[PDB]
RNA sequence: UGACUGCUCCCUAGCAUGCUACUACCG
RNA sequence: GCGGUAGUAGCAUGCUAGGGAGCAG
């Protein structure tokens, strides 16, 4: 313990916007038997709701996990990534974003990131670096209660790390976290904007020529607390593989070290004391969204080389194929040392019959039909299973949609759903959000946030500038929401130049806004060009 | 914040920070401020500065808009562009402000400090706004004034209620009674917590000072206390409300047909519910306090407080509601640390009394129905402001005689306050007179009314009395040790004693003389029963021993002599002090 | 920016020059002239754009100050702004139960402790005067919040257990009215 | 209608906050518990049971006086 | 930017041009007028020119100096209040015990976990239910971790001293319920 | 008491270029 | 009569840094 009486914690409620709901009924809105209604909301949070959370390490096991398969199937995923770039860099070249956060445990007692990122040379900095290049540093944590819209009364939490690890993972991983944030078409789509017609090119690229196409998502029942620890470890091995020359030996297995000490097991300073941290990962340190990816992927081939074996052996036609397989157990336990020429070969295999897109924890594959129902390719019950024997949680039918005409696109994929629909001449995929959390944004917010948007309209720009596909929608109160948000701009942003010409009589000189009450602005958003 | 231009009315967002009251200022009244008298300091959503870091600038003039902060000359980045511009000062309602040209009085206030009897009636005849504002900064002087005074030490602890005290270097020792209240610390170089509140009184002999302590922490000899004090605040309510008829006393219930006590006054009664509000000028203790008991009564059951500005006057005051009314519906409220003890008859401080009683100096702030305020002619009209925002009612009744005494104004010293300037209703009675009347008393002598009609009041005053004789004068003087801001006598007292001894019915008089120290030690004198001039005032008992002390003008007023002769039910005692005026009193000395 | 020095020079020269190409002269005063309109001109301009500039530095000021004032004055009005919202929200949303509970509770009569719902779970009401009893309390049983408690004990001020139509509006002022009732759920 | 109902509970437990009620415990564990309720109704009925069931912690306060905001 | 030396050649080429152009001669005189006013208009060009570069360059030179002095002292403040902190930390730990504990190592390494738990005193404890109280903290004393513990104070989630007798079966519903056990190294 | 990323809109300040006219300079 | 240079003001482009806000994980 640390203090002599415990915290408690609590999570007000949101805040009313009175206005813009009274506006919205004016419009005829939640007339009684709407397809639009209020979902998300800011659920309020009592006392002991930290610790009653973190509890949830509890569903965290030790795993073993096989070591031969794995030791293979780390390879493919590392195909995976020979298209990038990484090394050591120096502190003149690492970049901070937002220099103004959190600042961990106890760094927070005396102000942000700026006074230690300042108040150090760059000598400092590097000193730190090839310091931990042979040592050890154990840190802290700290739990943090989320304070954002919802849809379920749960808590949230998110783990703030100590200064003394960023600032040095940073330093170790900058370029290639970089080399994967910048690349267009490939695997993983970290970083590749929705807009200008960016959305279409992706799936325009995850289909790609695979002959008979269905498409299926799934996702991870509770992803960042049940991981094992194993699966982290072969997350942070395969991207520190690119670091051949920068690093050396000893000077990884440190590394490696420091950042298993920081990020995997220790302590957790929730609340006003100090507990252990069993395992599983941590969603705040500087490697994440990337590693959930990699991890993500390690699934996905995992269930299809099960998927592979484990059918029968002389129903398979394609005399090729089985030969494949057989090459392929050979390979995986009789041999013990890699055939790159085999690796190769399934690699491509793959990109043939199961393309996948990525985002950090959340997939959408398209595979190769009548395979599946030989079973050459990993459909749903693999993901059950593996799920199963080494995630050890067990990942429910009721979220994994499946979907075989490709047209009307995916169901959901970073929770937008994908229509396509006609712009100019042709015919596009535009993406557009569940209704009801765009109002139910409108609405509640923190308070000056809005409470009170005269002298905000910014925000309501951006909703608008997000709701647009919603215009055409064959469904009806969906393409109102966009006209109202629209003549809701106008009508506030003439009471504002009506004060501002009242009150103090300084009318403003011009307009130039009107491009904002007119739809054209934003349409010109969905579009490729600039 | 955002308000009204405290002067021109005109709604703004400035305050002269370089005041001490910063007010809201509309942007021409600020220009023409800031280019007036010395006051150079503006203050927005922003200080206004040379936000430089190292200049420092004052007025606003060499100030410039650079990039979006503010600059003196020396930074004037060449994207500059004064702030002082053509006869207006940037801010808001650039446009909206209409200046106005009281610059003369609203300069008068801003820059003077209430040395002046000039002052006072300006402060008192400027507007309405400005009278509050004249009012405010005038405590505020009142405030800084009493805040420039010094600190006490201890030499050592006699007794845990006797101390041996000293001050600083110098810095001015205040006089001596309850109304010096003080909090010391133990300070261990750290240490330094409140060791609570403690006032400071004479010792019996020498150099003592017995202190009474809230807390129980035992002075040592490392060991002081601090003169302690409030902060006042701003108020808004006007100082007068609006003057209006009606048709007649409509939605209430009177007293139908009352009594013979109470029979000269149903008339005024009545004339209650005509006016608005209403007033009473009368001569001191001439059925006054006894009408308007007549009145609260003759609304049988009302929501009613009596209060007026002092202790000892609405205690009497209450205690004459006793006196006729039930005591089962009236409770008499007391202040909270309270280290005056009073009349307390009632339901102490008892707060949902229907007839509440209760002193200015925390008049809890309620509605009710018609009140009464009692000694108008002695606050200022800052507390008048105060009460009428701190009530709601229906009929306001505003009693006074600025014949009697007012305010202390310890600050007015040099040209003194002519009779309506005290305050409001002093203008009002002194002009569109009272509201009511009635002309002679119950209370006082012949010889003593002959000696208050010649002086003071016209021989017009004219009482319903007689001549007891038991009104007797001295010359006699001696010893005038003098202390603190309040002088004593012993011979002239020590032959009182031996002159307790004279006249039988002086057993029990009252020892009354312009100076408290004085009648403090008084006690130490036999246990005579005493009043310093200023506790009696309307009130009426039989006996004042008065020892007219020293002979200043405090000492030697006439109205303090008339308010110490007033209040003679049957006689005074008055060893008296000018022989021009010990003989403008006529009776037999020895 | 039509009123400045350099404007009444502008149209002194135009004026001249105009005067002239409208008379006919020589090509060699027109190049005077119109080396001289190139002189007012490309000064006068000058002048003109950078007050504009000014003057646009000077709304975007103001316009930003009165967003910031009003911003913070609102935040400081956050109370009284959130209760008045309450209670017009609550008449507007009109339900006799809440009427019933809201005039009563403004009547006089409150309860000590949160409502509750089950046919269990007593609670207790306040009921500060005999009328005031006389309107809810009819018999042994009890609407309020338009429900059915029936009463298990009275209680007058200083708690003596005080039954039932033991007090009588007659002998009423035999009693301190903050009557500490209890009720149960039908 | 019943979104009304949502909302204006939102408003109240917002007012309950500001009034120093989190001292207590137990209350706050009461109120965030019926708050996080209506916030997933679905029948105008026990809402307004729970509504009320809540009003009343706020009435049972005297922080409000309602007596003058009921001047409508 | 007049204090410059082209403006006294400049304001000179001026004073000559006036002087023979309100006394306008001859096409030369306004020759040498023109000429010498282009000239000049030439030295005022680059003086004028420079010299704004000069001076805003200084100007926010004088910026970035400021901020890194500030930088600077602010890094001194830190310093000092974390060598503080390490050290009010540090005084209040060198218990015997521990040295003890620490010479009985096989090498002078023991893993953290076992230090505040034998070394440590006061002892707190978080009890969630009557039934966990009576089952682990109950009586007035009791052993863990192999040691024996005292009972100091029982407060609860609203920091309400709360006496050890309270707490029955069918007093705890009313109860704030999370109770802070204070118990001491007892020995 | 507020984590690591990524994509966007609006408003400044600097910069470079780039465009255009004026004016002066030399062929 | 034509080139280059020099300033000016205008317009564009981009890049920088600086704040304000929105979304997905
Ligand atoms: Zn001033
Ligand atoms: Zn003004
Ligand atoms: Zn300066």
């Amino acid at each position: 313990a640390l203090t002599n009486n415990v915290a408690f914690q609590t999570v007000k409620p949101g805040n009313f916007n009175k206005d813009f709901y009274d506006f919205a009924v004016s419009k005829g809105f939640f007339k009684e038997g709407s397809s639009v209604e209020l979902k998300h909301f800011f659920f309020a949070q009592d006392g002991n709701a930290a610790i009653s959370d973190y509890d949830y390490y509890r569903y965290n096991l030790p795993t073993m996990c096989d070591i031969r398969q794995l030791l293979f199937v780390v390879e493919v995923v590392d195909k995976y990534f020979d298209c990038y770039d990484g090394g050591c860099i120096n502190a003149n070249q690492v970049i901070v974003n937002n220099l103004d956060k959190s600042a961990g445990f106890p760094f927070n007692k005396w102000g942000k990131a700026r006074l230690y990122y300042d108040s150090m040379s760059y000598e400092d900095q590097d000193a730190l670096f090839a310091y931990t290049k042979r040592n050890v540093i154990p840190t802290i944590t700290q739990m943090n209660l989320k304070y954002a819209i919802s849809a379920k009364n749960r808590a949230r939490t998110v783990a703030g790390v100590s200064i003394c690890s960023t600032m040095t993972n940073r330093q170790f991983h900058q370029k290639l976290l970089k080399s994967i944030a910048a690349t267009r078409g490939a695997t993983v789509v970290i970083g590749t904007s929705k807009f200008y017609g960016g959305w279409h090119n992706m799936l325009k690229t995850v289909y790609s020529d695979v002959e008979n196409p269905h498409l299926m998502g799934w996702d991870y029942p509770k992803c960042d607390r049940a991981m094992p620890n194993m699966l982290r470890i072969m997350a942070s091995l395969v991207l520190a593989r690119k670091h051949t020359t920068c690093c050396s030996l000893s000077h990884r297995f440190y590394r490696l070290a420091n950042e298993c000490a920081q990020v995997l097991s220790e302590m957790v300073m929730c609340g006003g004391s100090l507990y252990v941290k069993p395992g599983g990962t941590s969603s705040g340190d500087a490697t994440t969204a990337y590693a959930n990816s990699v991890f993500n992927i390690c699934q996905a081939v995992t269930a299809n080389v099960n998927a592979l074996l484990s059918t029968d052996g002389n129903k398979i036609a394609d005399k090729y194929v089985r030969n494949l397989q057989h090459r392929l157990y050979e390979c995986l336990y009789r041999n013990r040392d890699v055939d790159t020429d085999f690796v190769n070969e399934f690699y491509a295999y793959l990109r043939k019959h199961f393309s996948m897109m990525i985002l950090s924890d959340d997939a959408v594959v398209c595979f190769n039909s009548t395979y599946a129902s030989q079973g050459l390719v990993a459909s749903i019950k693999n993901f059950k299973s593996v799920l199963y024997y080494q995630n050890n949680v067990f990942m429910s039918e009721a979220k994994c949609w499946t979907e075989t005409d490709l047209t009307k696109g995916p169901h959901e994929f970073c929770s937008q759903h994908t229509m396509l629909v006609k712009q100019g001449d042709d015919y596009v995929y535009l993406p557009y959000p569940d209704p009801s959390r765009i109002l139910g944004a409108g609405c509640f917010v923190d308070d000056i946030v809005k409470t009170d948007g005269t002298l905000m309209i910014e925000r309501f720009v951006s909703l608008a500038i997000d709701a647009y596909p919603l215009t055409k929608h064959p469904n009806q109160e969906y393409a109102d929401v966009f006209h109202l948000y629209l003549q809701y701009i106008r009508k506030l942003h003439d009471e504002l130049t009506g004060h501002m010409l009242d009150m103090y009589s300084v009318m403003l000189t011009n307009d130039n806004t009107s491009r904002y009450w007119e739809p054209e602005f934003y349409e010109a958003m969905y579009t490729p060009h600039t | 914040a955002v308000g009204a231009c405290v002067l021109c009315n005109s709604q703004t967002s400035l305050r002269c920070g370089a005041c001490i009251r910063r007010p809201f200022l509309c942007c021409k009244c600020c220009y023409d401020h800031v280019i007036s008298t010395s006051h150079k300091l503006v203050l927005s959503v922003n200080p206004y500065v040379c936000n430089a870091p190292g200049c420092d600038v004052t007025d606003v003039t060499q100030l410039y808009l650079g990039g979006m902060s503010y600059y003196c000359k020396s930074h004037k980045p060449p994207i500059s562009f004064p702030l002082c511009a053509n006869g207006q000062v940037f801010g808001l309602y650039k446009n909206t402000c209409v200046g106005s040209d009281n610059v003369t009085d609203f300069n008068a206030i801003a820059t003077c400090d209430w040395t002046n009897a000039g002052d006072y009636i300006l402060a008192n005849t400027c507007t309405e706004r400005l009278k509050l504002f004249a009012a405010e900064t005038l405590k505020a002087t009142e405030e800084t004034f009493k805040l420039s005074y010094g600190i006490a030490t201890v030499r050592e602890v006699l007794s845990d209620r006797e101390l041996h005290l000293s001050w600083e270097v110098g810095k001015p020792r205040p006089p001596l009674n309850r109304n010096y209240v003080f909090t010391g610390y133990r300070v261990t170089k750290n240490s330094k917590v409140q060791i609570g509140e403690y006032t400071f009184e004479k010792g019996d002999y020498g150099d003592a000072v017995v202190y009474r302590g809230t807390t129980t922490y035992k002075l040592n000899v490392g060991d002081y206390f601090v003169l302690t004090s409030h902060t006042v605040m701003p108020l808004s309510a006007p100082t007068l409300v609006p003057q209006e008829h009606y048709v007649r006393i409509t939605g209430l219930y009177p007293t139908l047909n009352i009594s013979d006590e109470f029979s000269s006054n149903v008339a005024n009664y009545q004339k209650v519910g005509m006016q608005k509000y209403s007033t009473l000028q009368g001569p001191p203790g001439t059925g006054k306090s006894h009408f308007a008991i007549g009145l609260a009564l003759y609304y049988p059951s009302a929501r009613i407080v009596y209060t007026a500005c002092s202790h000892a006057a609405v205690d009497a005051l209450c205690e004459k509601a006793l006196k006729y009314l039930p005591i089962d519906k009236c409770s008499r409220i007391i202040p909270a640390r309270a280290r005056v003890e009073c009349f307390d008859k009632f339901k102490v401080n008892s707060t949902l009394e229907q007839y509440v009683f209760c002193t200015v100096n925390a008049l809890p702030e309620t509605t009710a129905d018609i009140v009464v305020f009692d000694e108008i002619s002695m606050a200022t009209n800052y507390d008048l402001s105060v009460v009428n925002a701190r009530l709601r009612a229906k009929h306001y009744v505003y009693i006074g005689d600025p014949a009697q005494l007012p305010a202390p104004r310890t600050l007015l010293t040099k040209g003194t306050l002519e009779p309506e300037y005290f305050n409001s209703v002093c203008r009002l009675m002194k002009t569109i007179g009272p509201d009511m009347f009635l002309g002679t008393c119950r209370r006082c002598p012949a010889e003593i009314v002959d000696t208050v009609s010649a002086l003071v009041y016209d021989n017009k005053l004219k009482a319903h009395k007689d001549k007891s004789a038991q009104c007797f004068k001295m010359f006699y003087k001696g010893v005038i040790t003098h202390d603190v801001s309040s002088a004593i006598n012993r011979p002239q007292i020590g032959v009182v004693r031996e002159f307790l001894t004279r006249n039988p019915a002086w057993r029990k008089a009252v020892f009354i003389s312009p100076y408290n120290s004085q009648n403090a030690v008084a006690s130490k004198i036999l246990g005579l029963p005493t009043q310093t001039v200023d506790s009696s005032q309307g009130s009426e008992y039989d006996y004042v021993i008065f020892t007219q002390t020293t002979e200043t003008a405090h000492s030697c007023n006439v109205n303090r002599f008339n308010v110490a002769i007033t209040r003679a039910k049957v006689g005074i005692l008055c060893i008296m002090s000018d022989r021009d005026l010990y003989d403008k009193l006529q009776f037999t000395s020895l | 920016f039509s009123s400045l020095p350099s404007y009444a020079a502008f149209a002194t020269a135009q004026e001249a020059y105009e005067q002239a190409v409208a008379n006919g002269d020589s090509e060699v005063v027109l190049k005077k002239l119109k080396k001289s309109l190139n002189v007012a001109k490309s000064e006068f301009d000058r002048d003109a754009a950078m007050q504009r500039k000014l003057e646009k530095m000077a709304d975007q000021a103001m316009t930003q100050m009165y967003k910031q004032a009003r911003s913070e004055d609102k935040r400081a009005k956050v109370t009284s702004a959130m209760q008045t919202m309450l209670f017009t929200m609550l008449r507007k949303l009109d339900n006799d139960a809440l009427n019933n509970i809201i005039n009563n509770a403004r009547d006089g009569c409150v309860p000590l402790n949160i409502i509750p719902l089950t046919t269990a779970a007593k609670l207790m009401v306040v009921i500060p005067d005999y009328n005031t009893y006389k309107n809810t309390c009819d018999g042994t049983t009890f609407t309020y919040a338009s429900a059915l408690w029936e009463i298990q004990q009275v209680v007058d001020a200083d708690s003596k257990i005080v039954q039932l139509s033991e007090i009588s509006m007659d002998n009423s002022p035999n009693l301190a009215w903050p009557l500490i009732v209890t009720a149960l759920r039908a | 209608k019943m979104s009304d109902v949502k909302c204006t509970s939102v408003v109240l437990l917002s007012v309950l906050q500001q009034l120093r009620v989190e001292s207590s415990s137990k209350l706050w564990a009461q109120c965030v518990q019926l708050h996080n309720d209506i916030l997933l109704a679905k029948d105008t009925t026990e809402a307004f049971e729970k509504m009320v069931s809540l009003l009343s912690v706020l009435l049972s306060m005297q922080g409000a006086v309602d007596i003058n905001k009921l001047c409508e």
